[PDB]
């Protein structure tokens, strides 16, 4: 009947931005992205389980859980926090929920430790060797 | 209840972290 | 060597979020999306010509003041053509703002687009992108 | 002010784009 022009523009911009950052990744950065995709799916299973048991309504709770996982942190914690934002995004499809998704992402990327680049480099190369 | 989940999320992550630090 | 963790995470989430909305898009919304991609690509050529003809500091600005001013001016009595041009401009700025604090600059420019959209956007763009669809099949 | 300039050419290319499909 009538389309949500905002959602359509969102879908388009999201994809175009993804393909842009992916085309400008380094060879091993691309190997890391695939590594993060597998590990993220490995934890997405029980991560989904905990949130289903919440049975809850706002972006306040998600923001705290992410920063909680990043307070001495580890690659596993950083991955779980990453996959959490992705799941909030899968819930926040339309309207002002999109702006909510961006702020949660901002929180994630803002509170990453300074050694994350080499912590995830080594850890995500270990994931890739075991998965091809 | 938030840290009940909060504690469980840290549980997952360390299980996840444990598998690939050995490798 | 080491990687840019923030750059990689950005790719994962943007792609996962891209798949999120498209799944939840209704069929007619998905036809509209395929028509925006087409007309967005058509205006992309002249768009990237004027930006580059203005300079590298303009084709790749270190700030968000400049692109957000163009977007808001395109959406000031608007037509579907201006809205698409504005959408594509935001996308091009995104293609440039791919690492680190460039990601937050991208956040600002999306907000300007969605907030400055006209009330008739859902209606007009539905009709105008139907022409696009049947002109291209 | 390249603001006035670039915008004038965007509004021009956007108008042209709009007229390619207003009748189809």
């Amino acid at each position: 009947d009538d389309i949500d022009a905002s959602a359509v523009m969102a879908a388009y911009l999201a994809r175009e931005y993804a393909e842009a950052v992916e085309e400008q990744l380094t060879p091993r950065e691309r190997d890391a992205l695939e590594a993060l995709r597998v590990s993220g799916e490995e934890v997405r299973s029980p991560l989904l389980q905990e949130l289903s048991n919440a049975g809850e309504h706002n972006s306040h709770i998600p923001a705290a859980l992410v920063s909680a996982l990043l307070e001495p942190t580890s690659p596993g914690r950083m991955v779980t926090a990453v996959e959490l934002c992705a799941q909030m995004g899968r819930l926040w499809t339309r309207g002002r929920q999109l702006v909510d998704f961006m702020r949660l992402v901002y929180v994630l990327l803002d509170r990453l430790p300074p050694t994350a680049d080499e912590d995830l480099g080594a850890w995500l190369q270990a994931v890739a060797r075991v998965h091809g | 209840w938030a840290r009940e989940i909060g504690a469980q999320l840290r549980r997952m992550a360390d299980d996840l972290n444990a598998q690939y630090e050995r490798r």
